[PDB]
RNA sequence: UUGGCACCUCGAUGUCGGCUCAUCGCAUCCUGGGGCUGUAGUCGGUCCCAAGGGUUGGGCUGUUCGCCCAUUAAAGCGGUACGCGAGCUGGGUUCAGAACGUCGUGAGACAGUUCGGUCCCUAUCCGUCGUGGGCGUAGGAAAUUUGAGAGGAGCUGUCCUUAGUACGAGAGGACCGGGAUGGACAUACCUCUGGUGUACCAGUUGUCGUGCCAACGGCAUAGCUGGGUAGCUAUGUGUGGACGGGAUAAGUGCUGAAAGCAUCUAAGCAUGAAGCCCCCCUCAAGAUGAGAUUUCCCAACUUCGGUUAUAAGAUCCCUCAAAGAUGAUGAGGUUAAUAGGUUCGAGGUGGAAGCAUGGUGACAUGUGGAGCUGACGAAUACUAAUCGAUCGAAGACUUAAU
């Protein structure tokens, strides 16, 4: 569950260390996302340097939400922190160093670039 | 075609293929029996009606119903039956199968089967407008004094009246309804269940109409 | 007789092969993953956090720090997705939900063996 | 809040026809006594 | 199980001490909602005086309060005393039951069904 | 809309916005179908048909409005006392305080600002949302139904194939079809994930008490804290919209005169939309037209006036919950498993007390997945569903076939 105005850590070296929320895009009246779902976001802590800047707006998918999600075979996956990562519309990142590790279920997203940019994907 | 009466006995859950897990009613769909054969030469539609779990004989100071009375041994006498606790009929049913006084069983279904399951609701009570209906509550602070009130309930002279359909308060019920396209996953035939895949209307030891789906 | 109806269905589903633990016991996960090209298995070791309500639907969570960040992962205990579980490393713990790991980060999310 | 008119004397009697109570149990105490309450045991002037 | 009209702890104080008298005396009179709550209270506490063993004497004695019963020739035993040695004496053999109700009229301040529990 | 008029109301028709709940028009915002195009395609433009459904979330302003950030298939326009305050707020403003600007000699004033400033009502009737009782339905009952009718539903994106095909110099890029999935919504349900879970389990602080130790108990929000069954629950699981038929709108025609021709119309004959009627889902014989099927029951006294009893059937009463404000509904009432108790479980808590051992101790370990366990499951008549009482039909005429 992501919502207009969440916090969530930014899991690349695209030059922002956390980014709130504006829209889930998606259809009409979309409330949440999980992990997949594109957001349209603005930076709010950027590192200086980098790409993206303080008061940037930027579309960014979901990465390892806190509340995780479900999967065919009854299974679950849960992380501590909701992280984010900061795209280039195309479903390709803006960094290559991609931190943490990334949910399986936006592998059929074509989100492939940025399973190859992370660590151990669960 | 395929008509059968239940009762809900709880949910569990299966694996299926590739470890898929599906949740599961089972229904046990015990000693249905064909109880009269209705023909539109004498009635003007063709159906049966199917009786579901069978009921202790007359007793002559039967206080309850699970004894039965005198109309309905004699109704179940002209089949070869025990009396049945429910009666359903079932129209969508091919009438010239289904001699009276056929035990109807589980059998009827294979896994993969599309179906309607019929049966009441729970039933909750006298509910409010934001619980009975799906309407927003007021704000809980900044001074109001409206929380879980219905709004208003017309418009001032003009419609000097309220009109019906007003979605009000009253008792939320245990109605009939149907979910429709349900799967049948597993039949077990010496058990005599049905695990129809999600959940059905109505409490535990309820009440069930499994019939084929119509679309 | 309704009582036998939810475990004599479902009865041949549920597993045997698995072995006894409970929370605190530090587990080796052997689930395997199906893609499009093959029957992939990888192993995830967590700490058991949760065992609850019985049945077939028998559920435990294991739990892993993988980059700094960590996991929770949920599996029912009867799928046929896990090839095998290892027990590990045993826990002293005395409770039988371990929810406070996870503000617990570092040395000080520490259970102790046997 | 108040009534707009009065009630008639027709229209209160209406009301309350279903104002009304029921005669009680009314069962013979078998033992001694008079007529005890249905389901319960005596206590003054019969046996139950 | 019925909440009697009282808070979690005016409800459990009154049902203990409803336990309580009704095994001094072995027969109170009380309404009717009020002996069905406490005969699976006290049927509970016979099936502890049953077993007499240590660890159901501590059981026991979490409900019963701490009345002193005056015995034939002066003397006096406890509440806890009086269970563990006489009620169950008298049920060793009987696999249920302990308690009957006797229903009575409505009482004169109220509609309230009157009930003798009695310990049988 | 701004007005004009002064007709209703000054022994009161009480408040601009916002909130909650809507509802209705169509001069249509999106989606449906068409014509024309200065329409290659992709896009458009314009006009016609159409109300079925849909029509976002923020920033600033008390604001209506407006601007703006994001989206979206689209972010329609109006009416309903500029809908709705005996449904809610009271920011805006006509109250008393105070201040500035301005005006006035002044007290004061502005319709200029600024700060502050009490929102009454137990619902009689109508109307609505649920729910009972009475009587009728030409014998009385029990059960299953017919559907006259009424209500609900009705939205839509994206992607993949067709196909880089048609088209185009290129750039670009299709219809028609097929398939996959969503969003929003509506439902049902608690298996999963969770929430709660005040008679469940454990830890722990203070203080008082059970003579003391040990064990407990009271109070401290349930003293706090860690969990948690049943049940209720969504953010959790399931489904749903679909198709498909008729009749049509705009339109498109075929044949065809009147009017030797031509002509979609006059006679004919087609075709044609999210619309209309079905299809789908509920509810429905108080449908006073009171329907139908199956089964059960069948009286005499007797100016048959009525009474006495009763049938089938119910009910009182009593044990209850899958039901519930009440009552109704359902499970039961001894030939009984209805509830409690007991016994055994399930799930929950996490290792009881006591004892032993070790440690100077605080404490550890063993005895021992131990004890305990509210609603869940099964068994068991141990306790209580006692004895009883009340109600309940006798089948009208008329005519027609038989
Ligand atoms: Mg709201
Ligand atoms: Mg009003
Ligand atoms: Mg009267
Ligand atoms: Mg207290
Ligand atoms: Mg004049
Ligand atoms: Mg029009
Ligand atoms: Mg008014
Ligand atoms: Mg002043
Ligand atoms: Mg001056
Ligand atoms: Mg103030
Ligand atoms: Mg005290």
């Amino acid at each position: 569950m992501i919502q207009q105005e969440t916090r969530l850590k930014v899991a690349d070296n695209s030059g922002a260390r956390e980014v709130l929320t504006i829209k889930v895009l998606g259809g009409s009246g979309r409330k949440t996302a999980n992990i997949g779902d594109v957001i349209v976001c603005t930076v709010k802590n950027a590192t200086p340097g980098g790409v993206v800047k303080k008061g940037d707006v930027v579309k960014a998918v979901i990465v390892r939400t806190k509340s995780g999600v479900r999967r065919n075979d009854g299974s679950y996956i849960k992380f501590d922190e909701n992280a984010c990562v900061i795209i280039r519309d195309d479903k390709g990142p803006r960094g290559t160093r991609i931190f943490g590790p990334v949910a399986r279920e936006l592998r059929e997203g074509n989100f492939m670039k940025i399973v190859s940019l992370a660590p151990e994907v669960l | 075609t395929k008509g059968i009466l239940g009762r809900k006995i709880g949910m569990t859950q299966v694996f299926g293929e590739n470890g898929e897990l599906i949740p599961v009613t089972v229904v046990e769909a015990k000693e249905n029996v064909v109880l009269q054969k209705k023909t539109v030469e004498v009635d003007g539609y063709n159906a049966i009606q199917v009786g579901f779990e069978d009921k202790k004989a007359y007793k002559k100071d039967a206080k309850s119903n699970k004894y039965a009375n005198k109309p309905a041994e004699g109704h179940a006498k002209k089949a070869d039956a025990a009396p049945k606790r429910f009666i359903r009929e079932f129209r969508n049913v091919d009438v010239d199968a289904y001699e009276v006084g056929q035990e109807v069983s589980v059998d009827t279904f294979v896994a993969g089967d599309v179906i309607d399951v019929t049966g009441v609701s729970k039933g909750k009570g006298f509910q409010g407008a934001i619980k009975r209906h799906g309407q927003s509550r007021g704000p809980m602070s900044h001074g109001s004094h409206f929380h879980r009130a219905p709004g208003s309930v017309g418009m001032a002279s003009d419609a000097s009246r309220v009109f019906k359909g007003q979605k009000m308060p009253g008792r939320m019920g245990g109605n009939t309804v149907t979910v429709q396209n349900l799967e049948v996953v597993q039949v077990d035939t010496e058990n005599k269940v049905i695990l129809v895949k999600g959940n059905v209307p109505g409490p535990k030891k309820g009440l069930v109409e499994i019939r084929t789906s119509i679309k | 007789t309704n009582h036998k109806l939810i475990e004599a269905v479902t009865k041949s589903q549920l597993r045997t092969d698995l072995p006894s633990f409970r929370p605190g016991d530090t587990l080796r996960v052997h689930v395997r993953i199906i893609e499009g090209t093959r029957e992939r298995i990888q192993v995830f070791e967590g700490v058991v956090i949760k065992r609850r309500g019985g049945g077939v639907s028998e559920t435990f969570t294991v739990r892993k720090i993988s980059s700094g960040v960590g996991v929770e992962r949920t599996f029912p205990l009867h799928t046929p997705k896990i090839e095998k579980i290892e027990v590990k490393r045993r826990g002293k713990v005395r409770r039988a939900k371990l929810y406070y790991l996870r503000s617990l980060r570092g040395k000080a999310a520490r259970i102790q063996e046997i | 809040a108040v009534p707009k008119r009065r009630t008639s004397k027709t229209r209160k009697n209406k009301r309350r026809t279903h104002f009304k109570i029921s005669v009680p149990g009314m069962t013979e105490c078998p033992n001694c006594g008079e007529y005890k309450l249905s389901h319960r045991v005596c206590k003054n002037c019969g046996s139950y | 199980y019925r909440k009697l009209g009282r808070t979690s702890d005016q409800r459990k104080a009154m049902l203990r001490d409803l336990a309580t008298s009704l095994i001094i005396s072995e027969r109170i009179e009380t309404t009717e909602a009020r002996a069905k709550e406490v005969r699976s209270v006290v049927e509970k506490l016979i099936t502890l005086g049953k077993k007499g063993d240590l660890a159901s004497r501590r059981n026991a004695a979490k409900t019963l309060r701490n009345v002193e019963i005056l015995n034939e020739d002066e003397t006096t035993q406890t509440a806890l005393q009086k269970l563990f040695g006489e009620i169950a004496e008298r049920y060793t053999e009987r696999q249920g039951g302990y308690t009957r109700i006797l229903k009575q009229g409505p009482r004169r301040g109220d509609g309230a069904e009157s009930v003798i529990i009695e310990l049988v």
